[PDB]
């Protein structure tokens, strides 16, 4: 596996071993030299299998995110990568003709999602991913945690458009009497005809629920004409303001959904959601700035040390 | 013990008892005005007399107490020399009525009484049933104002405020039809209100008396003229709230009459309706004998005679008012244009709607669980095959002559849940906003809210204690309104939180009933802690108002129509 | 003030009476079903004026009584409340000093177990219900074990009956009524006899006429007999208060007929207006705060106000309330209490003694007044004859002298009776008599708070707050202000406008009356217990007809 010294997996959301089933997982391939192997590179290939539960995410439909060249911070070509989607093997191929590499320090990472097949039947929590090389197996571990129901959270869902945002307000926080929400995002355009909310009390083992369309709740559209619990509702192209007054039960979750249509040439979206909760006996504010990503991503400026003969 | 008729072995005997109730509990003429049938017959008179007895025993303590604390109040005022200025009216309240009105009168109602924001916000809290938004094209401006005044007051015009859906109207001009008692005077005010874009506040614009020379006042008039205009409007609004709420008494009564004639006494819905209509059949007899009789308490204290007071709810009913479904919370407010962005902007603060929305939510949750527990499913054949329920609906729509009641046959649980929610909401919520402790705490607090005016309506712009009651008359107003309150509801376990907690209903209805009851007790515990904890923020406002309003506190109100 | 006979402005004088007759009308009876009450614009205006005067004249007493009630309750609770029956003295010792200045009756508390006090009350503090049993026209009410009768009386029921010595108070009509929830009541009949051995009027038996229908005697256990007396006094208090409604409503209708026929400058109308001062307040005020649902009657009495209001109308519907039937001697000898035709004489009839003195003074004044006014001239006073005809016709007055009124003695009779009611008969039943005699706890409770026994006692009597509330109401029936306001019976006819407006004979008569009632009032104010602990032959000092204490008008 040399010069691979380690293969790590963390959640892009938390930057740690705790993750949602919906998270981007940073799969990092650490490259180091501290013995004195020669690494037969360039010409040399390193094959690493990716477990079937991980998947590359393609956007646009025609671009393979696993195919890239990687450089030093100074710009020197080091290797290129390609993934076999039939055998699930990632190949690193150095770009240095019959020319021994003496030093190699860097990290190649990709962002993967968990497959549907795995997440339908997954259960919390700890899950290990098996990466096979030729002389070693790497088995980093991640805890598949249920939704955080102790504060307002934010969730992304890619759709044909297409981001559907979810803002969940847990009644198990207050005491909750008033809810204020505002979102700003660039470059998307909010569909003001598609703001809705639901209140559910069930929750599955991952803390989630699926509201039914007109137990789990029912999706209720939000228009100018709507009355309480809606206290106020402004929707512009880049911003939405929303307020709620009502009794959120201890076992209930309020879920607000707002759609954002995207241009086809958009790959990334900045989004913040400020949530202010009023609770009897004060005012607690939250900021939720997690971005939205459409494809598996990497960083080509990956290597800090590199030298050949 | 309470069951449906669907699978009852003794169904023929159950039918027989209903048929015998129908021979002895009859629809009689409307009393206390001309609205709704009042029960007569041997059984209807027995029920009427039982309720009057219960009411008699339940009024003694509060009446004696109120007279004692009125006598003390008057001794104090008299000893301090009486009223020399409008501020001495606070002597009427400070330190007094501690037993009659334990919660005291509205925090901020005396300190901030001249506030225009407090005068406009009352139409969205203390008496929220009269205000109505002006449609930009389907309604015309009621009266005109000098556009220079309108421009300096609102920074815009009546035309633009109208087209923008920012003008609201209170129309008490129908009281022009009545003549005050001698030595008493009264106007027929129309109040124009607007939503101000500069401050995002619902505010007073103009007041037109519609009597005499018919002046129009504005907050740009002299201080005493504008203050007196607000006092005249509050007089008309007090008359309105007290006499329109007769319908909050008589629409439930008629719905319960139709039910009693059709549902078995062992029907679970009959038991909950009986619980909510506790003592209800006392209000028309008692009111006719001591309140609206010649020289009764109304005549003693209010400006318009009892004959005019009694004529008003019959006139409303004759013009088509008092529909049952028409009165559902959102249906009513939407018909008046007060919910959402309705041909205009959204009201930033509607405290009655917010408190009402919470409480009705708790009641509706309970009623939903109660109906599901009785009929056993999810959001309906068991309802369709309950011939007693279907008879109730046919009876309501037919012989009982109930207006705007869901048509028979009743096919959806949601309909029954609407009916039961609306009844509980009237007896434990809507009534207590208009009547109960609300006049003494908010609607009839002196000096801004006098039951009668004691000096003639001005004919020019010049002006004061002369329109207001004297010390004895003021004590007598506070003493009557204190007698509409019931300080003992708490210790009697007759509060809105105990509405469904009657031991016989918990013993005879089934586990689902008791689980819905416990959830209702906890929900109204949350709501009552929220309301009792209310106080002023950093701008001196509570729910956007210069006074603390608590009329819908379920820990304070009774669950039934107690006065 | 002037007769129409020789009035120069007789035409305008008639015209004012036409106007009054058009605006002051007979309306439906209030406060029960007895007698018309005035409607019309002028009647509404007089009603409202009297109600306002009444409220103004009630302020002092009600405020005083409220604060004294709070004092009494604080002290009783701090002294540990009622443990013994003797603890009810806490209710009165050192309280109610301004609202009841004369105090409550001497001896009513110390001698409360006395059978002579209990029986002698029917001949003083409420003399309107006792009735002698005629030997052959009236039957015995119930049985009493002959053993008990012989041990008690040394004789037999039949011997007492035949010798005219059995007397009865029958309250069993109240069995028609159902007490308020949590309160109880009997329908008692009391049998009393004139003991020939000791020459005393004494109790013999009490029968509750409810439940198992027990009969108590003074030979029963101490608490059983005592509770019997308590139940009887409770019925008797109901009767006195509710039957005295007729003392209001019959004078009212006489004065309504008079107001529709006599000129305001007629001398009889000036005297009638003085006696009926504030009178039209009593039915509206009583309707609004006494007998309204949840008012002071409901708060205090065992029977609800609906049954209370029913009682005078029931009395009336059976021929009670006759004007002439109420004349003192006619009534007392209709009931066999006076007159040697009826049987052995009562050795002590305090009410008849004080009433005979007081009615003597009133009648002497009225006879001097009629003589001053008239001198023939009676029959030519067509306003007077209109009053008599009106009272017998439209006003529907019951047992009024028939028109035409011919003898002066008939007019003297009318005016004497009216004055006797507003200055005397009312105050025996109402005014301060309930708080001083008729409703003194623990012997005279407004309600019973325990079920009537079914076999042979704080559980029946009110608790601390309820006792204080009873003395508070009854103390608010008093008017401690009547002396300082110069409104006593001695001041009855000494109004300035009357003295000045009538004539010298009037003022002479008035000075005579002031002399007489001064004598009467000193006589009654000097009373006390003699060598055998008796006043007027009773174990307590009864003063309810004192002219220097009573008002001259139907004040509450
Ligand atoms: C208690 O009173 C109920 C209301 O009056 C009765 O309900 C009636 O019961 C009838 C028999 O069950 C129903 O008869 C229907 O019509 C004909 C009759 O000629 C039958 O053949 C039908 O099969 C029958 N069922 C149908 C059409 O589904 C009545 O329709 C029904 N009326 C109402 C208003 O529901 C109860 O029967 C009565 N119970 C007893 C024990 O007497
Ligand atoms: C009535 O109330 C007044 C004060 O409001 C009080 O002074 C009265 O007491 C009497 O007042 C008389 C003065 O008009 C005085 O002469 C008399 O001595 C006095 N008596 C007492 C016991 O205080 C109150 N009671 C009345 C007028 O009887
Ligand atoms: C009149 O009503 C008041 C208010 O309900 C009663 O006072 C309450 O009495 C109960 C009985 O034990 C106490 O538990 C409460 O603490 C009291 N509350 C207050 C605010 O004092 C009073 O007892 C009633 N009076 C009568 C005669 O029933
Ligand atoms: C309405 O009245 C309330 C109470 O009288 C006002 O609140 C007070 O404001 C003063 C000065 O702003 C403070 O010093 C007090 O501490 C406040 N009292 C409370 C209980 O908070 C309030 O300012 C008034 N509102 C308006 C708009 O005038
Ligand atoms: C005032 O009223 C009387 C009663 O109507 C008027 O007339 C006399 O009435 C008596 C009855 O007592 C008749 O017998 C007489 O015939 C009437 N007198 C006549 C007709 O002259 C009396 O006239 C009236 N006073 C005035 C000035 O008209
Ligand atoms: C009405 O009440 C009376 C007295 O309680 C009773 O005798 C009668 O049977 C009752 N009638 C009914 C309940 O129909
Ligand atoms: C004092 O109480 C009496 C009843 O006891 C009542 O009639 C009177 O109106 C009260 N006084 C005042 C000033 O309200
Ligand atoms: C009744 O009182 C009113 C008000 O003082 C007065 O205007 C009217 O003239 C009075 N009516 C009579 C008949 O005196
Ligand atoms: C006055 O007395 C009543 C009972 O008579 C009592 O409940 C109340 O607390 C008292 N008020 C004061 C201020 O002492
Ligand atoms: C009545 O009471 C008085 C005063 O307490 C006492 O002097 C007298 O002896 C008593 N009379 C009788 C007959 O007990
Ligand atoms: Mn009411
Ligand atoms: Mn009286």
């Amino acid at each position: 596996a040399f010069p691979i010294s380690d293969i790590t997996v963390v959640s892009e959301r938390t930057d740690a071993s705790t993750a949602y089933l919906s998270d981007w997982f940073v799969v990092s391939f650490v490259f180091s030299t501290a013995g004195s192997d020669e690494t037969i590179a360039g010409d040399a290939t390193i094959e690493v299998s990716i477990p079937n539960e991980l998947e590359f995410v393609q956007y646009p439909d025609s671009v393979d995110p696993s195919v890239s060249e990687f450089f030093t911070t100074a710009g020197v070509q080091v290797l290129s990568t390609a993934f076999d989607y039939d055998s699930h093997v990632l190949t690193f191929t150095f770009s240095d003709p019959g020319q021994v590499i003496t030093d190699l320090e860097g990290v190649v990472f990709f962002t993967l999602k968990l497959s549907e097949q795995f997440t339908e039947s997954a259960s919390p929590g700890q899950h290990t991913f098996d990466f096979e090389t030729s002389d070693q197996t790497y088995s980093p571990s991640v805890d598949l945690v249920a939704l955080d129901r102790s504060q307002p959270i934010k969730l992304s869902n890619a759709v044909t458009g297409g981001v559907e945002w979810f803002v969940d307000i847990p009644g198990a926080f207050g005491d909750i009497t008033n809810i204020d929400i505002s979102t700003v995002q660039t470059p998307g355009t909010f569909d003001c005809s598609e703001v809705k909310y639901a209140v559910g009390s069930s929750l599955n083992e991952f803390g989630d629920f699926t509201p039914q369309d007109r137990s789990s709740g029912e999706w209720i559209p939000i228009t100018p004409a709507s009355g309480l619990p809606v206290e106020s509702f402004e929707c512009g192209d880049g911003t939405i303001s929303l307020s709620f007054a009502g009794e959120l039960a201890d076992d209930e979750v309020l879920r607000v959904s707002f759609l954002s249509n995207l241009a086809d040439d958009v790959l990334e979206v900045q989004n913040v959601v400020n949530v202010d909760l009023t609770t009897a006996d004060a005012l607690t504010s939250f900021v939720l700035d997690e971005p939205f990503y459409r494809a598996s991503r990497t960083d080509t400026a990956a290597f800090e040390a590199f030298a050949a003969v | 013990q309470y069951t449906l008729p669907n699978n009852d072995p003794n169904q023929g005997a159950r039918n027989a008892s209903i048929a015998r109730k129908r021979e002895l509990f009859l629809y009689g003429p409307s009393t206390l005005g001309q609205t709704t049938f009042y029960p007569t017959g041997e059984l209807g008179n027995n029920i009427s007399a039982r309720d009057v007895l219960l009411w008699r025993q339940d009024a003694a303590n509060q009446t004696a107490t109120a007279y004692r604390e009125a006598n003390e109040t008057f001794a104090d005022i008299t000893s301090r020399g009486g009223f020399k200025t409008l501020d001495d009216f606070a002597l009427l309240y400070n330190g007094h009525w501690k037993e009659s009105v334990p919660e005291g009168i509205s925090k901020g109602m005396l300190s901030n009484c001249t506030s225009d924001l407090l005068f406009s916000m009352e139409r969205l809290s203390s008496n929220p049933y009269v205000l109505k938004r002006l449609h930009p094209t389907k309604d015309k401006l009621p009266f005109s104002v000098e556009s220079k005044v309108v421009k300096k007051l609102t920074a815009t015009t009546l035309e633009a405020l109208h087209k923008g859906g920012r003008l609201f109207l209170v129309d008490h001009s129908y009281q022009k039809k009545y003549t005050p008692q001698p030595g008493r005077y009264a106007a027929a005010c129309q109040g124009l209100f607007y939503l101000d874009a500069r401050s995002n506040q619902f505010l007073p614009l103009a007041i037109k008396t519609n009597v005499g020379v018919d002046l129009t006042y504005t907050p740009l008039d002299d201080k005493d003229d504008w203050l007196l205009a607000k006092i005249m409007f509050n007089n008309n609004d007090l008359f309105y709230s007290q006499m329109y709420h007769v319908l909050f008494h008589t629409i439930p009564e008629i719905v319960h009459e139709a039910a009693f004639r059709t549902l078995s006494d062992r029907h679970p819905v009959m038991g909950v309706l009986n619980r909510l209509m506790y003592q209800a059949y006392a209000i028309r007899p008692v009111g006719g004998a001591v309140l609206f009789n010649p020289g009764g308490f109304w005549d003693q204290n209010f400006g318009l005679p009892a004959s005019a007071a009694i004529d008003f709810p019959g006139s409303v009913y004759a013009q088509g008012g008092g529909g049952f479904q028409a009165g559902y919370l959102e249906k009513d407010l939407r018909s008046r244009g007060l919910i959402g962005e309705d041909s205009g902007p959204r009201l930033p603060h509607f405290p009655f709607y917010e408190d009402a929305h919470r409480l009705i939510g708790a009641i509706r949750r309970f009623m939903q669980a109660f109906v599901d527990s009785t009929y056993g499913a999810d959001d309906d054949g068991a309802l369709l095959r309950d011939y007693e329920l279907q008879n109730w609906i046919a009876e309501a729509n037919g012989p009982a002559q109930v207006r705007d009641f869901p048509a028979a046959p009743l096919r959806r649980r949601a309909q029954l849940v609407d009916v039961l929610t609306h009844v509980a909401w009237i007896t434990g919520g809507a009534h207590h906003v208009m009547n109960q402790g609300s006049p003494v705490k908010f609607s009839g607090v002196l000096p801004l809210h006098p039951a009668a005016l004691y000096a003639p309506i001005p004919t020019a712009k010049g002006a004061l204690l002369a329109w207001l009651p004297n010390e004895r008359q003021a004590v007598e107003q506070v003493s009557l309104l204190a007698r509409f309150n019931r300080a003992q509801v708490g210790d009697r376990k007759q509060t809105v939180r105990d509405a469904f907690a009657a031991p016989d209903l918990l013993a005879g209805n089934g586990p689902g009933y008791a689980a819905a009851n416990a959830r209702f007790v906890e929900d109204t515990g949350r709501i009552s802690r929220e309301i009792a904890g209310r106080g002023f923020d950093g701008k001196g406002l509570s729910q956007g108002m210069p006074f603390v309003w608590t009329a819908l506190n379920p820990a304070v109100n009774p669950f039934f129509l107690s006065v």
